[PDB]
């Protein structure tokens, strides 16, 4: 009945848990997890108690389990790498260092197939993937010694990369690809070699393949980075995400797709084509959905599980090929991150709060009445805040008129048309008395013409300057600048504005003066630094315009 | 490239069979009757005029008159002439019982206001129609006829020897 | 406290006269208003995609809740025993709790009511013919709203991109260092301390002070009088200092408290 | 205006130049209260013989079944403005044709006044109503103890505006609709009409009870003619007017020429001892001088054994041979009706002498061999 | 501004709204129009008006009086007004009739 259950909870900061770290994995009835802590937490989800826990120091970043050896290995943070037996021979255990196997220090990432080991380790600039053997037999939990590294010298650097394991049909926490996929990316090689694939998503947004056999090196034998690594698609925003589907879904399951998802929300979707010239060609999609995503997963028949800061959606890629746009509908969940999806639909989840939670997809006589009652205030309830986004939508538009008015005044005050129509500036001379002693003031008379209104957000900018070319000593006054909100000015109507220019001190007026006006659009007003000037016009007082007969 | 579907294509099925008939000729309204009374017989014994009167309606595009205008017609102007014939042909005949707000609808296209190169026949049978509804009375001299043959026959009874009834009212 | 960024933190508050206020590192941002007074606490609800509330409580035995993006109070409620907030139901989005008193019944979890203020209301002649038509005109009306909001979103996002349109249509080295302001008496002087770039032997300058019409109800012309101040540094190549400066008056511009 | 720098602002003031020169235009496009995505390049000068112009998915699902008359008009039209204009048109067209995906009602006056009138009508009246509660249907009883249907269909204003009612009885129902009325008032109307047409639902039940009715079968209450049966291989039609149905309705008779003429003369001769205070029954049996038979053959009543396309037996010396192979069809045909029937549909394909289509009344697949 | 010479655009004064003392207390702490008139007899104001400029005997030369000061007095001398509708120093409205 109740769609989704609380196991446990764990410390939130405030917000709650940041992503990338935060990892749930299921194995069949134990429930392993990190929370981007120095623990790592068992879950058994019969009755959602801790079985153990973990001390590890230095933050987790990653886990992986082998089921078959029983073992669990984890990745601090600038240690290296552990391993632990579930066996294990206070529910709270500190992990000794004993458990460590390639104590690297500096390695970023990690994977694992068969018998084999991979990781990927930061350096400087160039950071480096390798692989090591992993011993078949049951013994002392070891690494070997390293079959092969190369140097991802594409990448030239928060968010960790991912790797992520393709093996074909024929040859594992990883997927295994379908025939045509497989051939169609990695190439001839890896088909006839039956090797398994490493892709390698990086915080540029690369996203690289490796071959593994290819991958075997040694201090006589340096492995070349530009012929054994090499570059599917480069998404331009970090990497959160790779996985595979079986899409025409009409363990062990051959995909067909290949999935990987921004940051910011870009997924990226490859499938086989064989269209159009007798040939076999990539379909290509990369979507953009919304939000920043924060986690995903893979569920049954071509359906990827994400989330958001707002809520876990979901997109299916079932059905040209595949599918023209992605639409994504909310299940109704919270922003989970850090999902797994395990299949019997029942996946796992920690909530950005902390909380771990096993999602599970799939008359009476007057409690009918009491229903009509129930359903008739829901509808009360959104309706009174979609009024309210109506109206705010209203105010986005007028904003959108208001800047539309304001682009075809500044067109028609850039361009050239041999009169000056839209909006006009004259300046004209009088001659006043003050006191006793006559002034000079310019009355500066602004026109509107045209049908544009000069709504809200304009200003005038008069600018009287004085006499020119700077001098052994600054002055006291280069310049006075007036400014003028004009507002409702309207076509046809004028404003009007009488400025001094004449002597206050000394009894002295120095000519040429200039006045100059201009006007000024803000943003900002009807809701880098952001605004737009325009040059109406530039009038200079001489002598003649100052004479008095 | 050039095939063009038939416009009551996305049409309720008995419909569509009514307007198929309706097609073939002078005897396209009889067989509209014989179609009528052959879903009478059958599991739907209504037939859903009111759902009819809107399609009838409903406007699409063309392009006609130069290469390039772009114009939005009813289907009543869209499909074939002799469909339009035997449909209002077949109206007149179930009149009675259909919904008057569709038929108002149906009517002022018939009408063709404002159109140049109209169809007198659909002209005509609209009076007619409205004639029997009793709104369009419409105190014009609205008649099916023209005014040419009007006048043809006022020139032509004028050389005969009025009756001693009395008709016109004054 | 809400979140925290690096230090910055965005912070609820609320007060005496019976307010709710915001800051964003020290911004009251979108105040409310409240209907019953003695505040005594808030709590934070989700309830889905976005619907952040605010329910807040009472010392008279009463609260509120006020939806986020709205400063404005969705509902009210009366003689609240208490108030809880978590999923209750099952759903994954919160929930509101509220628990009438004990006047009802001497037993506390009897008289509740259980309400995300949307599609889950919980509370303690065929009619079923209507049913699916309401329970669908709820998912219209909820897809609607969530629809509006993404509208909404893509309306700013073109006026953001039109606003930079309008900048690129009108037209890279920092031709002005910084801006620094004083008052001296009954005088704002503002100043701007230029860069080599910048040659006032060539470019007559002047330097404008435009007030924001959201303060400015009215026409007052500003008045700005300019000067340029060379001084050298250390003279007893070696640096120049010239800068721009204008000063007005104030005591036209204090009208509201404040101006920009 | 004339010129476009105002008509434009004023018919489009939505859509914002991006660019200096007037060349990208992108933003908002309304249409019945909704605002559109679009984006809208030219090239370097003004014209539309190439242009691009991309919009929201939203848009061009909206805009299918159109894009060839968009990229006609890009070509063929000479002005942005004018393309604008008639893509509003186009969009107004859309919407309004598929009304059914695109609404929402105003809840606060709807939802709830629509119970709350249906409450005061009461919950024994109502029968259906649809999942976007657009139709409703109501039921009615006659004083005789009859089921009467009324389909009303509302719009997302239902009380502003009237509502399109749709009832079976055959004459024009009116209804007198206020925006001050509701359910309870058009349904007196509606009791009104019943009560008035009592008369000729009792004549109709009449001749279903005592007589074999043979071509309308289970017929509907807004029909006025009824062929019944009377002898063999002899039918007599008969249409009734609803306001005076016991007055002499229009009568003729179908069958054996050698048969129907002393029918056609016996009527003549009494035609003037109808009577309208009796019944139908009651005045055209002693009018013609007979009785009738109730059912002489139940189960094969009749099959309309014509062509299904002409609705004649005999067409030049042809039978109705050609038939549906379909249990619930059965329609016989002709060969020549048929050809030119199927010769016209789009789905119908020709071998040598075989044409295969589908049958015209229940579409499955039928073979012609000439 | 209406009756004035040069017919030209000029702006409505539209004195302020508020005193900026009192916007300044406000913000920091958050009709019929009225008539008066006068008579008086014909025959004081035809014997004081006299020497008669020149127009209507009555109400147009009491205006012309009234306004004799006044700097717009010539424009009514013109258009012999018996009315108007002028300002204020204070942006407020006033229509004087006679
Ligand atoms: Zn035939
Ligand atoms: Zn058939």
């Amino acid at each position: 009945a109740p769609r989704v259950r609380y196991l446990a909870g764990f410390c939130c900061p405030l917000g709650g848990l940041a992503a990338g770290k935060p990892r749930v994995l299921c194995h069949e009835a134990e429930v392993f997890l990190s929370t981007g802590s120095e623990l790592v937490y068992v879950y058994d989800q019969e009755g959602g108690l801790l079985t153990a826990a973990f001390r590890f120091p230095d933050q987790v970043w990653h886990l992986e389990l082998l089921a078959p050896r029983r073992l669990l290995y984890a990745l601090c943070a600038r240690r290296g790498l552990y391993c632990l037996s579930l066996d294990h021979p206070s529910p709270v255990i500190p992990v000794d260092p004993d458990a460590c196997i390639l104590p690297d220090a500096a390695l970023c990432a990690f994977t694992l197939l068969d018998s084999v080991l991979v990781t990927l380790v930061q350096g400087p600039a160039r950071w480096k993937m390798q692989l090591f053997e992993q011993p078949c037999p049951g013994e002392d939990p070891r690494p070997g010694g390293q079959i092969g590294e190369v140097e991802l010298s594409s990448y030239t650097p928060h968010f960790l990369p991912v790797l992520c394991s393709v093996s074909p049909s024929g040859s594992s926490g990883g997927f295994t690809l379908e025939d045509a996929l497989f051939g169609l990316l990695f190439g001839a090689d890896a088909t006839l070699l039956q090797s398994p694939v490493v892709l390698c998503g990086l915080p540029d947004g690369q996203l690289c393949c490796v071959i593994l056999k290819a991958l075997v090196t040694s201090r006589s034998a340096p492995g070349d980075p530009n012929a054994l690594v090499k570059i599917l698609h480069h998404l331009e925003e970090p990497v959160i995400f790779i996985g595979a589907l079986k899409t025409e879904p009409q363990e062990d399951v051959h995909c067909d797709c290949l999935v990987a998802f921004g940051h910011h929300g870009r997924m990226l979707a490859i499938k086989a084509s064989w269209d159009e010239s007798g040939k076999l060609v990539p379909e290509l999609r990369e979507y953009c959905l919304p939000g920043p995503v924060l986690c995903a997963a893979c569920g049954g028949g071509g359906r990827v599980y994400h989330s958001t800061p707002s809520d876990l959606c979901v997109v299916d890629l079932s059905r040209q090929p595949e599918e023209g746009p992605g639409g994504l509908p909310p299940m109704l969940c919270p922003a989970s991150l850090n999902i797994c999806s395990v299949v019997s639909t029942k996946l796992l989840a920690l909530s950005a709060k902390g909380r771990l939670m096993t999602c599970s997809l799939d008359m009476t006589t007057e409690s009918a009445g009491q229903k009509i009652k129930e359903l008739l205030s829901g509808i009360g309830n959104i309706s009174e805040r979609v009024s309210f986004l109506k109206k705010a939508v209203d105010q986005r538009n007028k904003a959108l008129t208001s800047l539309n008015e304001a682009m075809n005044v500044s067109c028609a005050l850039l361009s050239s048309g041999t009169g000056p129509r839209p909006i006009s500036c004259t300046t004209s001379t009088t001659w006043s008395r003050l006191q006793t002693q006559d002034v000079l003031m310019a009355t500066c008379v602004l026109e509107n013409s045209s049908s544009f209104s000069l709504d809200q957000g304009w200003t005038l900018c008069i600018q009287v300057l004085t006499s020119s070319c700077a001098l052994d000593l600054d002055s006291a006054c280069s310049a006075i600048t007036y400014t003028i909100p004009v507002d409702q000015l309207g076509p046809g109507a004028r404003r009007e504005v009488t400025l001094p220019l004449g002597p206050g001190e000394n009894g002295g007026l120095d000519l040429p003066v200039t006045v100059s006006c201009t006007l000024f659009y803000s943003l900002r007003e009807v809701v880098e630094q952001e605004g737009v000037c325009l040059p109406l016009s530039r009038h200079t007082v001489d002598m003649l315009q100052c004479l008095r007969f | 490239e050039g095939v063009e579907p038939a416009p009551w294509a996305q049409l309720e099925a008995p419909a569509r069979l009514l307007l198929q008939a309706l097609q073939a000729g002078p005897e396209g309204a009889r067989r509209g009757l014989g179609v009528l009374r052959a879903l009478g017989s059958r599991g739907w014994e209504p037939f859903d005029w009111g759902r009819l009167l809107e399609a009838l309606c409903r406007e699409e595009p063309v392009v006609q008159g130069p290469d390039g205008r772009l114009e939005l017609k009813p289907l009543l102007l869209r499909l074939p002439r002799i469909c339009q014939r035997n449909l209002m042909s077949l109206l007149m005949a179930v009149r009675p019982s259909l919904p008057e707000s569709g038929l108002l609808s149906v009517l002022q296209i018939a009408q063709q206001d404002l159109a140049p190169d109209p169809d007198a026949w659909l002209r005509a049978l609209g009076e007619l129609l409205r004639r029997d509804l009793g709104v369009g009375t419409s105190m014009e001299g609205a008649s099916p006829l023209s005014e040419r043959c009007q006048r043809q026959l006022q020139s032509l009874c004028r050389g005969l020897g009025l009756g001693g009834r009395r008709l016109k009212s004054p | 406290i809400c979140a925290t960024e690096i230090l910055r933190i965005s912070l609820i508050a609320l007060t005496r006269k019976n307010q709710l206020i915001s800051f964003q590192n020290g911004t009251p941002k979108n105040v409310c208003q409240l209907p019953f007074g003695d505040p005594c606490a808030v709590q934070l609800m989700d309830s889905g995609g976005g619907n952040l509330f605010f329910v807040v409580s009472f010392i008279s035995n009463n609260a509120c809740a006020v939806w986020k993006e709205s400063f404005q109070v969705a509902a009210k409620w009366e003689k609240l025993s208490l108030v809880l907030i978590d999923d209750f139901i099952g759903s994954g989005t919160e929930q509101v709790l509220l628990l009438f008193k004990d006047s009802l019944n001497s037993d506390c979890l009897t008289s509740f009511k259980i309400t995300d203020l949307g599609k889950i209301n919980y509370s303690s002649e065929n009619r079923y013919l209507v049913v699916p038509p309401l329970e669908t005109g709820l998912k219209v009306c909820f897809s609607s709203f969530r629809e509006l909001r993404q509208h909404l979103l893509l309306k700013e996002k073109i006026i953001s991109k039109s606003y930079k349109a309008l900048i690129n249509l009108v037209q890279s080295e920092q031709l002005v260092e910084k801006i620094w302001y004083r008052v001296i008496d009954d005088s704002l002087v503002v100043g701007v301390k230029t860069t080599s770039s910048l040659k006032l032997s060539l470019n007559d300058v002047t330097l404008s002070l435009l007030m924001d019409q959201a303060h400015d109800s009215r026409f007052r012309l500003l008045k700005c009088q300019n000067r340029v101040i060379k001084l050298s540094t250390n003279p007893f190549k070696k640096e120049c200092v010239q800068i721009i400066t204008a000063v007005t008056s104030l005591s036209p511009l204090l009208t509201f408290s404040k101006f920009c | 205006m004339a010129v476009t720098e105002a008509s434009l602002l004023r018919q489009c003031p939505l859509l914002l130049p991006q660019n200096r020169s007037k060349t990208v235009y992108e933003g908002f496009i309304s249409a019945q209260g909704r605002d559109f995505h679009l984006r809208i390049v030219l090239p370097e000068d003004l014209q539309l013989k190439n242009a691009r112009l991309l919009c929201s998915w939203q848009l061009r699902t909206i805009l299918s079944g159109y894009h060839r008359i968009v990229q006609q008009r890009m070509q063929h039209s000479p002005d942005l403005m004018s393309f604008m204009m008639e893509l509003k048109m186009l969009l107004e067209v859309a919407l309004k044709n598929r009304q059914e995906l695109y609404a929402l009602p105003p809840p606060p006056q709807f939802y709830s006044s629509l119970i709350e009138e249906i409450g005061t009508l009461g919950w024994d009246k109502l029968v259906y109503a649809d999942t976007c509660f657009s139709t409703i249907k109501l039921k009615a009883e006659d004083a005789s103890g009859r089921e009467h249907l009324i389909t009303l269909k509302l719009k997302a204003k239902y009380p502003a505006e009237s509502p399109d009612y749709f009832v079976d009885f055959p004459v024009p129902f009116c209804a007198s609709w206020t925006p001050q009325s509701s359910l309870i008032s058009i349904y007196s109307q509606f009791l009104a009409a019943i009560e008035s047409l009592k008369a000729f639902w009792d004549v109709m039940d009449e001749i279903d009870e005592k007589t074999w009715v043979l071509e309308p079968e289970k017929p509907p209450r807004s029909a006025t003619a009824r062929r019944i049966a009377l002898g063999n291989n002899v039918s007599i039609n008969i249409e009734v007017d609803p306001r005076h149905p016991t007055m002499l309705p229009e009568c003729f008779f179908l069958g054996a020429d050698h048969v129907v003429k002393p029918l056609g003369i016996k009527l003549s001769r009494n035609i003037h001892l109808w009577d309208p205070e009796n019944s139908v029954l009651q005045n055209l049996k002693d009018v013609l001088e007979i009785d009738f038979p109730a059912r002489a053959i139940l189960e094969k009543s009749d099959f309309t054994m014509d062509c299904g396309i002409c609705y004649a037996y005999q067409l030049d010396g042809t039978i109705p041979d050609q038939v549906c192979d379909n249990s619930q069809c059965g329609q016989p045909f002709h060969q020549i009706c048929l050809y030119e029937w199927l010769r016209g549909l789009l789905t119908s394909r020709q071998s040598f002498n075989i044409i295969f289509g589908e049958c015209p009344y229940c579409s499955k697949p039928i073979t012609l061999k000439m | 501004p209406g009756l004035a010479p040069p017919h030209t655009r000029a702006p409505s004064p539209l004195g302020p709204t508020r005193d900026p003392v009192a916007t300044f207390l406000e913000t920091c702490r958050e009709l019929p129009p009225s008539v008066a008139s006068i008579k008086v007899s014909a025959e004081l104001l035809r014997a004081a008006l006299k020497d008669g400029h020149s127009g209507v005997p009555l109400c147009c030369a009491t205006l012309q009086w009234l306004l004799a000061e006044n700097a717009a007095v010539d424009v009514v001398r013109a258009r012999a007004l018996s009315s108007i509708q002028g300002v204020a120093p204070d942006g407020a409205n006033v229509h004087l009739i006679v």
